[PDB]
Order: structure tokens, then C-alpha cells, then sequence
């Protein structure tokens, strides 16, 4: 058995559940104020009670993925890259920058 | 809705196998494309030489422009510069003066051969049906000049077209 | 500060001085390699008339912009491209060209 | 209604949601300004940070939209800043159309979005072309549908259609092909304007 | 006669070319490697070559295992071309 | 001087036999240059040969629309050509600019690069109307050099 | 260095747009000679392929007098 | 000696009147009509192309090199005709001591007219193009000469009249079942456009057809044969023409049915695949004659 992408569907357990623990500890680094940290860690922890109690079932996968396990460790694999540019580049905990000019109808 | 290409290992074993190298060892399949070809070579041909046969047409086809007038004399085109604004090319223009005394019809009108893109959006656009686009397809030139049509004129002597429009105007009142 | 560009005031100079060395070297390359057209010597003097009329020099903003395009209009033939002596000629061949004059202009009688 | 109206409003309430997720981590370096009309998104971006807005929507636990496919621009003299570079992005696991929107005048260089999508280095040299807008730390800027010899940006309304160089002569000279020549046809401006305001609400007072 | 023969084709073939010139008035060594495989092959073939002409009079047993011999190292020098040839 | 006369019109039948065009994939237009090759309107082999190629064709059809970027690249395919030179004008881009125009880019009228002899004004040109470009252009064809 | 002076001298003489006698030695190219912002640095681009080096940018913009151009040849 | 005329003149024509053939019975193929208008079934197109492109068509050489490209047309046409004098027929012209020796020679001397081609330009631009062209000539060449010998080592000298006679019963394709197979495939890498493809231009299509109608006769003589019939020159005569003609229809199959197969995969096919295919039914074909009496 072969996923469709180029990705190789490779029998993989709890490495979906390594990457997921990974990401919580590198959003409660320089956030903590910020709803960025506050509002994608209950996904997060919504998704790895999923894992935990379902054994190597296809409706694990079909939860809010629906195109195998190796559609869902590309999920994972980015998020990382993600958070870490979020906390390089300051833009959720802080807020600050110029408005606008005022014209916004055509 | 999926449907899959991938045929994911046609060989298993021995017989399988054999038929599968058969075809690439010699040709087999490339003697069962040449098949292919030859019964075609056979059936007659759909070919039309366009100096004695013609090739199928419709009641409404668009090709060269020609101007209609009413079965009493009198031309039909009123001068409203309606079908000017609404051409997408700009390839029509109209300027109107009053004829002689009361009535109110045309002076320059020159449809451009060098833009025009063919719609039939003129055609549409007119209330009175001037411009109804006959079946033409004889226009061949040496210069500009000689293929954009000047001021009515050349429209005009869409006559001998003008039968045949008559005709197919017949069959789109109440469009077919 | 606001907006970046590429460089502040006094080295936004130096970055057509480098640009000015590059397009240099081209114009005599660009004889065997494309083709012989007018001179050698009249190609460097289509140079220096080129940058007069850029010449202003108010805020970094527009000077850095002109390199953007300087390294665009005049790299059209150092990685070679096709223009077949139609493309990236500056001069015109057929101008007439005409005159500022009370008198030339008026005679011919223009706007 | 039944032929006057397209499509009844149900998603919009569920498309709002977005409206308040993304506003809910409220950044001046990124949010702004949030529209939402006919089942559609749309958001305009502060110019200081468009790389991060851009790496955002990518992956992401709630929504993963990853195509970041179609790029416009709009050019509009009205503003006192004049482009507008509008993001149209599509999502195929979760099935959903969002804009993203620069509202800057972006005669100064703008931040390039190479880096996370790969086709936008195509598009991102039509905006060079086309209107004028440079980007910053891109790679290969080279010019597509504009002409080898072509003067100024062939899209920008502070010049006519015809524009300055465009009609090529043959006649005199053997081989080159003419350039200066500026005269064209007469492209007839349409004064037509409608008389009345089109539609109420949006009348905007002075 | 040969000499007659051949001559006639080449003046009749220098005669067509003339017609279109007087009347009318107003890098990569990749493909090295595959052209000396050709020589090199060849040669073998010209070994190979008297097979249907000498077998005739001299002794079967005697050719048999020598006219094989030159085909078999044929392949053996094919066999050298399978140890990564190239892209070609 | 009976001779004469006669003589000239076998070299003319030539051309009326056989015209191979350049195959242009410059337009929509080429679209309905490949229904000159499909089977219901055919010139295939009653003239018309699809082999084209840059030297050996004797006729060249510019297929509609052209741009300022492929105006010094159509030339240049011109001056290949051999001296018994063709060109057809199909469709109402090449005659003019039947669309655009007043554009920047499209260059109006073909014959500012190269001189037009038949002009076929029909956007989509039907095949049809396709047929009597070629066939006018064998009539055309009635006297080449006197003396 | 030794024999340096001359050999600079020569092609800068030579070369268009110059005064053959009016501007020589310690005179400034841009100062005392007269030239553009772009035209008076032209010239030492030409003298530095017939000497057989290659200038960088950043000292290019200090050397204008053939005297101090001297100095800045020797490697 | 005026037979030569009668086999140049003759033969001109038919590379001529091959135009007709080559998009009619393609066209046929293709659905499509071929000549109509020219002639009663455009049988005046063939000769018109001749005034078409002789008489009026000028020249416009890219540098012309004192003697080349006024060179090649000439090893072209001459040694595309000379191929026809070794031709054993119901009765051949000059026969030669050995037959198909000089038929495998002019065919190998062949390749100089593609090679003098790319020499006339002085362009990098095409010589490379054209050296990708000799591959595909000179490579086939090596193949071509194993399965002649396999051919004649089961039967025959190299004299090409001793091949008719011992065709009497049956035909060489059952014994060469797999060698005949090869025959439709490596004549067509000599310009034949059908597996791959690369005034004086003019005269070059009158040497390549004629290469075509030279491949088709030569399978007709190593494989086809039927009967010799010595009293009656009038039976074989007929017979021979209608065997060639129907291996004339299978070369121009292969140009409209099948696409092209890459230069790098036709270094794939041969070499890689059909050198070691060759060969072994080669060293079959040394066996046959020892294992059974077959000994000319
Ligand atoms: N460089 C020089 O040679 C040179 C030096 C000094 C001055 N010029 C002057 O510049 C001019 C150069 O012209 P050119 O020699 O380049 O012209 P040209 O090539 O001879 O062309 C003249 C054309 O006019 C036609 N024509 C002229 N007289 C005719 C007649 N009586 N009947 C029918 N057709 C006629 C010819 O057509 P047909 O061929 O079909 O008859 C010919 O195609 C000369 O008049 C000369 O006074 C030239
Ligand atoms: S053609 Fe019709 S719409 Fe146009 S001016 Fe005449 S009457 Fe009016
Ligand atoms: S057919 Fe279209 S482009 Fe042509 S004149 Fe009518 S409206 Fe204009
Ligand atoms: S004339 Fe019409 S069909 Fe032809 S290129 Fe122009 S728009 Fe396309």
C-alpha cells in the first residue's frame, strides 16, 4: 500500500505523537500573552486524545484529514517551521504598527 | 469521485508474465496498431473540394456585413449610434444629417474589416434589423483600402446577399 | 527607516558608478557579438546622453529604483538576448526630428 | 424570489468565524482591516510584514489552506497610495477561498513571497512588469509580457492605450525594424455615465 | 563494363546540380564513445565476414569452435558496455 | 512568340498546383488553420502540404495576432523565404488588429513587418472562407516576366 | 616604484575628452581638469586594463589626481 | 549499352511519382484526401513539383565553402543510383563477382551525403543536429551487416542471382523468422522519418525516396522470391513489382501510425537489445549448416 503523493506512506506510529508534543513546548517559549499560543494549543490537544485512543484505525486518519497518515505527518512536519518563524518574528505578542489611510471603498 | 490509471502489477506468475514480455520481446501490439490504421484506410474518406461541393452551414452564421433595407424602397437604418457603442472592436462609425426635408437617416457609416471581431451584438443591438449578418465568406483584397467598407455603399451592394437574408431572418423571428 | 530601497543617500551614488563600468564593457562587445549598426565610439557618446536626463538627484527613493531598471534595460544583452537590432536601440533612426522654435514649430504649425 | 436571487445567505455566518479567529490574535503588524461579503473573505495587510501573514494560513492546525496559487494587482489613482497587490489563495483540504491585500503606494520595494510559495516568482515579475512595483530579495526578475525595448509600465493609467512606442515601420532601412513612430488610430473616449446613483448604501457622504 | 557503369551516374548527378545554379537570373564527447564502438565492431564483423564463402572446403570441426569464439567475445565487449555506459 | 506565351503560364501552373505554407501557431486563428488538415475541409495534397519548414515553404500564412516582441522574430522567417513569396493575412488580427488595436503591444495592420497580398478578414475564419484564400491566390497567379 | 608615472601619463593623454598639456600631474581629474560625476572615473576604468589590475569600487572613489593614482597601482 | 538510361530515367520517375503515394495512400491513413485538383487523381503534381523547385527557385547559401554543398547533392543522387546497377531483377546490368559486398558498400559510403551537409554550415547551431543524424545511420550499419551474413550462411554466395534460385519452393521468412522482423526496423534508420527523425535542399528528397524504394526491392530479394522461372522473363516481371509495392505500403505505415522513439532510446533499442538478439541468432546461423547439410 501506497499514498497517491509523492510522499512515501510508510507504517509510522507515534510519530505523529512526537512532532505534536514537540510544537507545544516551542509556543510557551516567547508568547504567553498572545491568542496565537492560547487558541491552536486546544486543536492540538483535541487531536492527540484522538491518537491515544484509537489503535491503528483508518478513522483516526479519517478525522479531520481524511487521506491517510501520510497526508497528516505533512501537517506536522511544517508546523514546526511555523512556530518557529512565529517566535523569530514578532508579530503575535506584539502589536504596534501604523493604521492606514483612511479610503477603503471603491 | 476517483477512478485510478495506475493498473498496479498486471504480472504475477508464469502465464502472466510471459504474455507481458511476448509483447516486448517482438512487437505484437505495435502489429495490432498497425491493424488500427488499416481498416481505417478503408472506410471513405468526409472530404469537400470547395470550387463544386460546399461544406454544412446554419440559418444564423456571421460573416460579412450588409445593411437591409424595407420591400418598398427606403433604408431600413434609422442612425441611433446604438450599434457604435455597443461594438466591441469600434469598428462601426455613424455621423447623421436630416435627408433633404423631414425624414432623418445616415450620412457616413464605415464598418471597419481591419478591426470588427464578428459578434452579431450589431445585430442584436439594432430595434429596426439594418446590419443582419448574411452568409458570406468571398472577401479577398490587395489592399487595407479596398477591404475596409466605406460609407454604406458596398452595404448597400449586399443585395445579391440579401435574398438569401430575407430568407434566413424568416427562420429567426421567434428565435428558432 | 521608511521605505528601505537598497541604500541611503551618498550610496545610492556609487551604486551607478558600478552600474556605469558594467554597460562600459558591453558596448564594445556588443559589436562582433551582435552586430556593427553605427560605431563603436557613437554607442559610448548614446551613454552619457542616457544619463543626463536621469540626472536630478533629490531622495535615494528614485535613484534606487533607476539601478533596478538600469540592471534590466542594459543586462538585455551581457547574458544574450534576441532583439535582432529591433529591441533595447535607444536612438531613433527614422526622427525627424523636430525643433524647439517660435519660428520652425510654428511654421509647421503644431498644436 | 426565485430567479432574482443567486444564493441565500448560511455560510456567511460560518465564514464570519474566520473574521473573529484570525482578529483574535489581533496584531497592528498584521490584521487591520477584516471585509466579508458574498460567501468570500478578504484582508488587507500592513507592508512592514507580509512574509509572516504569508507563512500563516500555510500548515496550521485549524485551517491548512497551503495553495497560495493566483496573484493580482490593482492599480488605483484615488489613494494616496496608489497599488494595491491582492493574494488570492484557495484551500484543498478544508475548501476555502481567502484574500490577503497589501495597501501601501509601493513605488518603494515591497517583501517578496518566494520563499514560501514557489510559483509566485512568475507572478511576481507580471507586478515589475506591468505596474512597477519591485520585490525585495527576489530571485531572477526578469521581464515576461513586456516588450525587450519597452519605456515606462504598459498598464498604468497616467498614460494613454496607445502609449509612446508602438507602431514598427519597415521601409528605408534593409533590416531594423522602426521604433519612434507614435501615431495610431483614433480610439473614441465614451463619455457614457449614467445619470442617478446606481444602488443605495453605498453612497458614501462628504 | 564497371567503369563505364559508374561514371554515367555521377556526371548525370553533377548535371541536376547545375540546373539550380546557373539558369535562374534577377562540443558534447558523449557521441564520441558510440563512434568508436561502430570501428571497433566492425573489424569483428570483417573476421566475421568470409563465413558463408570459406566454409567450403576446409574442416568443420575445426571452424566450429573458432567461428563461435570471435562472436562470443562480441558480446564480451558489449558485456564491458553494460558497467555504466552513460546517459547515452 | 506563340511559344512564349504559353511557356509562361506552364511555370504558373506550378504554383497552382502546389502552395506549401508556414505554419504559424501565433492565434485562434491556427485553430482554424488545422481545419484547412481536417478531412471535411481539405486543400491537403489538392495543394496545401503541413511539412512547412523555414526554407522549402513557398507561401507563409501570419495567423492572426502579433505582438511588438514577435515582430522582429516574424521578419527574419520572411528573408528565409525564397523569392516566389506569398503571404496570406488570415483572420481580422492579421489585417489590421481586429481585436486590440489601440493596444500597446499588438502591432495593427501585419504589413508594417511584412507585405500582405491576400487578406482573409473573418475572425473565427471559417474553413470555408479559409478555401478561397488559396484559391484566390492560384488565380492571381496569370503573368510573371515578359521580357 | 620606478617607471610608473609615464606609462599612466601616456594613456591618459591620449584618451578623448582631455587636455593634452593644460592638465597634468597632481591636478585633480575632477576638480582641476573638468568632468562629470561619471565621466572623470570612465577614465581610470581605461587605465586599469593597460596596466593589468583590477579596481575595486570602494577605492575608486578616493583616487581622482593621476599623482595619487600612483601609489594605488602598486600591489 | 543503353540500358543504363532505361534504369536512371525510369527510376527518377518513380522517386517522382512516389509523392503521390507518400500522401494518398498516408492520407488514406489519415482519413484525409491527398492530390485531387492538379491532375485526374493529381497525377500532374508529381512533375509539377520538378519545374517548382529546379528552374525558378533561387539560392541563398549561408557561406558556401568553394567546392561543399555543391558536393553533396551530387554523393547524394550518385550513390542513391549506383545502388540499382548490382540489383539481380529477373536479369541484372553488369553483373558484379559478388553482390551484396557492393550493396553494403554504397549504403555505408551512403552516410557522407549528411555528413558534407553539416560541414556546408558554418554554424555550431547545426552541426550538432547533424552528427545526431550520422548516429542514426551509423549505428543500424553495424546490425545491418550480421543479419545479411545470417541470411547468406544458410544459403547462397554473395552473388545476388544465386538468391532467386534458391528461393524455389518456399520463402526465406519462415526459416528467418525472427531475422525478417528485423528488415521492417533497421531500414528505416537510413532517413526514412519513421522511427526517428533529424534547389540543392530539393535534390536531397530525390535521393532519400530513392534509398526507400532501394530497401524495399532488396528485403523482396533476401526473403521474397516465389518462383525464378527461366523461359518466361513475363511471370516474374509482374510478380516481383507487386511483392516490392506492398513492402512500400508497410514503410510509409510506420510514419503515419507510430511516434517517434527518442534518439537516447533508439541507443536503447539497438546496441542495448537488438545487438545481443542479433548475434545470438547469428551464432544459430553458424550452426545451421554444420548441424544439416546447406553448403552452396
Ligand atoms: N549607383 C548608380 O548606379 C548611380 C550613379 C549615379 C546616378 N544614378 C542615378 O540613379 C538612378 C538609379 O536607378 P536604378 O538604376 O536603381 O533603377 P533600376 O534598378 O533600373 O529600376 C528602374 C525600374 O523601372 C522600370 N523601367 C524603367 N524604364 C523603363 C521603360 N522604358 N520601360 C519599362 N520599364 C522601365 C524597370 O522595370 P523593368 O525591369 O520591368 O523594365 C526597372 O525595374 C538612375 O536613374 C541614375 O540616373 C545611379
Ligand atoms: S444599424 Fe440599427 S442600431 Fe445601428 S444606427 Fe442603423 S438603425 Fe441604429
Ligand atoms: S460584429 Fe461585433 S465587432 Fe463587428 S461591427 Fe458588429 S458589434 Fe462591431
Ligand atoms: S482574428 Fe479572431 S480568431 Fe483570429 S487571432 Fe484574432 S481573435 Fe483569434
Amino acid at each position: 500500500t501506497g499514498l497517491v503523493g509523492l510522499a512515501v506512506c510508510e507504517t509510522p506510529h507515534e510519530r505523529l505523537k512526537i512532532l505534536y508534543t514537540k510544537i507545544l513546548d516551542v509556543l510557551g517559549h516567547i508568547p504567553k500573552n498572545a491568542a496565537y499560543r492560547k487558541y491552536t494549543e486546544q486543536i492540538t490537544n483535541e487531536k492527540l486524545s484522538m491518537v491515544k485512543a484509537e489503535p491503528d484505525v483508518k478513522k483516526l486518519e479519517e478525522r479531520l484529514q481524511g487521506g491517510q497518515i501520510e497526508e497528516v505527518i505533512l501537517q506536522a512536519e511544517n508546523e514546526l517551521s511555523l512556530a518557529r518563524k512565529m517566535i523569530q518574528w514578532k508579530p503575535w505578542e506584539p502589536l504596534v504598527e501604523e493604521p492606514p489611510a483612511s479610503q477603503w471603498k471603491w | 469521485t476517483y477512478k485510478y490509471v495506475n493498473l498496479r502489477e498486471p504480472s504475477m506468475d508464469m502465464k502472466s508474465v510471459t504474455d507481458r514480455a511476448a509483447q516486448t520481446l517482438l512487437w505484437t501490439e505495435l502489429i495490432r496498431g498497425l491493424g488500427m490504421t488499416l481498416s481505417y484506410l478503408f472506410r471513405e474518406p468526409a472530404t469537400i473540394n470547395y470550387p463544386f461541393e460546399k461544406g454544412p452551414l446554419s440559418p444564423r452564421f456571421r460573416g460579412e456585413h450588409a445593411l437591409r433595407r424595407y420591400p418598398s424602397g427606403e433604408e431600413r437604418c434609422i442612425a441611433c449610434k446604438l450599434c457604435e457603442a455597443v461594438c466591441p472592436a469600434q469598428a462601426i462609425t455613424i455621423e447623421a444629417e436630416p435627408r433633404a426635408d423631414g425624414s432623418r437617416r445616415t450620412t457616413r457609416y464605415d464598418i471597419d474589416m481591419t478591426k470588427c471581431i464578428y459578434c452579431g451584438f450589431c445585430q442584436e443591438a439594432c430595434p429596426v434589423d439594418a446590419i443582419v449578418e448574411g452568409p458570406n465568406f468571398e472577401f479577398s483584397t490587395e489592399t487595407h483600402e479596398e477591404l475596409l467598407y466605406n460609407k454604406e455603399k458596398l452595404l448597400n451592394n449586399g443585395d445579391k446577399w440579401e435574398a438569401e437574408i430575407a430568407a434566413n431572418i424568416q427562420a429567426d423571428y421567434l428565435y428558432r | 527607516v521608511k521605505p528601505i530601497f537598497s541604500r541611503d543617500m551618498n550610496e545610492a551614488k556609487r551604486r551607478v558608478r558600478e552600474l556605469y563600468r558594467a554597460w562600459y564593457r558591453e558596448v564594445p562587445n556588443t559589436v562582433h557579438l551582435f552586430q556593427l549598426d553605427i560605431s563603436v565610439k557613437q554607442g559610448r557618446d548614446k551613454v552619457r546622453e542616457m544619463f543626463k536626463k536621469n540626472a536630478h538627484i533629490t531622495d535615494p527613493r528614485v535613484v534606487d529604483l533607476l539601478v533596478i531598471k538600469g540592471k534590466m534595460e542594459l543586462e538585455e544583452t551581457i547574458k544574450v538576448w534576441k532583439q535582432r537590432t529591433h529591441v533595447m536601440r535607444f536612438f531613433h533612426e527614422t526622427e525627424a526630428p523636430r525643433p524647439k522654435d517660435f519660428l520652425s514649430k510654428f511654421y509647421v504649425g503644431h498644436d | 424570489r426565485p430567479t432574482v436571487r443567486p444564493r441565500n445567505d448560511v455560510a456567511h455566518k460560518q465564514l464570519s468565524a474566520f473574521g473573529e479567529y484570525v482578529a483574535e490574535i489581533l496584531p497592528k503588524y498584521v490584521q487591520q482591516v477584516q471585509v466579508s461579503c458574498f460567501n468570500e473573505l478578504e484582508i488587507c495587510i500592513h507592508p512592514d510584514g507580509v512574509i509572516p501573514v504569508l507563512t500563516f494560513l500555510r500548515d496550521h492546525s485549524n485551517a491548512q489552506f497551503k495553495s497560495l496559487a493566483d496573484l493580482t494587482a490593482v492599480d488605483i489613482p484615488t489613494r494616496q497610495n496608489r497599488f494595491e497587490i491582492v493574494y488570492n489563495l484557495l484551500s484543498l483540504r478544508f475548501n476555502s477561498r481567502i484574500r490577503v491585500k497589501t495597501y501601501t503606494d509601493e513605488l518603494t520595494p515591497i517583501e517578496s513571497s518566494v520563499p514560501v510559495y514557489k510559483a509566485a516568482n512568475w507572478y511576481e515579475r507580471e507586478i515589475w512588469d506591468m505596474f512597477g512595483v519591485f520585490f525585495a530579495n527576489h530571485p531572477d526578475l526578469r521581464r515576461i509580457l513586456t516588450d525587450y525595448g519597452f519605456e515606462g509600465h504598459p498598464f498604468r493609467k497616467d498614460f494613454p492605450l496607445s502609449g509612446y512606442v508602438e507602431l514598427r515601420y519597415d521601409d528605408e532601412v534593409k533590416r531594423v525594424v522602426a521604433e519612434p513612430v507614435e501615431l495610431a488610430q483614433e480610439f473614441r473616449k465614451f463619455d457614457l455615465n449614467s445619470p442617478w446613483e446606481a444602488f443605495p448604501a453605498y453612497r458614501q457622504p462628504p | 563494363n564497371l567503369m563505364l557503369a559508374l561514371l554515367t551516374n555521377f556526371t548525370l548527378a553533377t548535371l541536376l546540380v547545375i540546373i539550380a545554379f546557373w539558369l535562374p537570373q534577377l562540443f558534447s564527447m558523449k557521441f564520441f564513445l558510440v563512434a568508436i564502438t561502430f570501428l571497433l565492431f566492425d573489424l569483428e564483423i570483417a573476421l566475421l565476414l568470409p563465413l558463408p564463402w570459406a566454409s567450403q572446403t576446409a574442416n568443420l570441426n575445426t571452424m566450429l569452435t573458432m567461428a563461435l569464439f570471435l562472436i562470443i567475445l562480441l558480446a564480451v565487449s558489449l558485456a564491458y558496455e553494460w558497467t555504466q555506459k552513460g546517459l547515452e | 512568340e506563340y511559344v512564349v506565351a504559353k511557356l509562361d503560364d506552364l511555370i504558373n501552373w506550378a504554383r497552382r498546383s502546389s502552395l506549401w505554407p508556414m505554419t504559424f501557431g501565433l492565434a485562434c486563428c491556427a485553430v482554424e488553420m488545422m481545419h484547412m488538415a481536417a478531412p471535411r475541409y481539405d486543400m491537403d495534397r489538392f495543394g496545401v502540404v503541413f511539412r512547412a519548414s523555414p526554407r522549402q515553404s513557398d507561401v507563409m500564412i501570419v495567423a492572426g495576432t502579433l505582438t511588438n516582441k514577435m515582430a522582429p522574430a516574424l521578419r527574419k522567417v520572411y528573408d528565409q523565404m525564397p523569392e516566389p513569396r506569398y503571404v496570406v493575412s488570415m483572420g481580422s488580427c492579421a489585417n489590421g488588429g481586429g481585436y486590440y488595436h489601440y493596444s500597446y503591444s499588438v502591432v495593427r495592420g501585419c504589413d508594417r513587418i511584412v507585405p500582405v497580398d491576400i487578406y482573409v478578414p473573418g475572425c473565427p475564419p471559417t474553413a470555408e472562407a479559409l478555401l478561397y484564400g488559396i484559391l484566390q491566390l492560384q488565380k492571381k497567379i496569370k503573368r510573371e516576366k515578359r521580357l | 616604484l620606478e617607471g610608473i608615472k609615464d606609462r599612466v601619463l601616456y594613456v591618459l593623454k591620449l584618451y578623448d575628452k582631455i587636455d593634452p598639456e593644460k592638465l597634468s600631474v597632481n591636478s585633480h581629474f575632477m576638480k582641476d581638469l573638468g568632468l562629470d560625476s561619471l565621466d572623470q572615473v570612465e577614465i581610470i576604468m581605461a587605465m586599469e586594463d593597460e596596466f593589468g589590475f583590477e579596481i575595486p569600487d570602494i577605492d575608486a572613489e578616493k583616487l581622482m589626481c593621476p599623482q595619487e593614482i600612483v601609489d594605488y597601482i602598486a600591489d | 549499352m543503353i540500358n543504363i538510361l532505361m534504369l536512371i530515367i525510369p527510376i527518377l520517375l518513380a522517386v517522382a511519382f512516389l509523392t503521390l503515394v507518400e500522401r494518398k495512400v498516408l492520407g488514406y491513413m489519415q482519413l484525409r484526401k491527398g492530390p485531387n485538383v492538379v491532375g485526374p487523381y493529381g497525377l500532374l503534381q508529381p512533375i509539377a513539383d520538378a519545374i517548382k523547385l529546379f528552374i525558378k527557385e533561387p539560392l541563398r547559401p549561408a557561406t558556401s565553402s568553394a567546392s561543399m554543398f555543391i558536393l553533396a547533392p551530387i554523393m547524394a543522387l550518385g550513390l542513391a543510383l549506383t545502388m540499382w546497377i548490382p540489383l539481380p531483377m529477373p536479369y541484372p546490368l553488369i553483373n558484379m563477382n559478388l553482390g551484396v559486398l557492393f550493396m553494403l558498400a554504397m549504403s555505408s559510403l551512403a552516410v557522407y551525403s549528411i555528413l558534407w551537409s553539416g560541414w556546408a554550415s558554418n554554424s555550431k547551431y547545426a552541426l550538432i543536429g547533424a552528427l545526431r543524424a550520422v548516429a542514426q545511420t551509423i549505428s543500424y550499419e553495424v546490425t545491418l551487416a550480421i543479419i545479411l551474413l545470417s541470411v547468406l550462411l544458410m544459403s547462397g554466395s554473395f552473388t545476388l542471382s544465386t538468391l532467386i534460385t534458391t528461393q524455389e519452393q518456399m520463402w526465406l521468412i519462415l526459416p528467418a523468422w525472427p531475422l525478417a522482423m528485423m528488415w521492417f526496423i533497421s531500414t528505416l534508420a537510413e532517413t526514412n522519418r519513421a522511427p526517428f527523425d533529424l534547389g540543392p535542399f530539393a535534390l536531397f528528397f530525390m535521393a532519400e525516396y530513392a534509398n526507400i524504394i532501394m530497401m524495399n526491392i532488396f528485403t523482396a530479394i533476401l526473403f521474397l522470391g516465389t518462383s525464378h522461372n527461366p523461359h518466361m522473363p513475363e511471370l516474374y516481371t509482374i510478380n516481383f513489382t507487386i511483392k516490392s509495392l506492398l513492402l512500400t505500403m508497410s514503410f510509409l505505415w510506420i510514419r503515419a501510425s507510430y511516434p517517434r522513439f527518442r534518439y537516447d532510446q533508439l541507443m536503447h533499442l539497438l546496441w542495448k537489445n537488438f545487438l545481443p538478439l542479433t548475434l545470438a541468432l547469428c551464432m544459430w546461423h553458424v550452426s545451421l549448416p554444420i548441424l544439416t547439410s546447406g553448403i552452396p
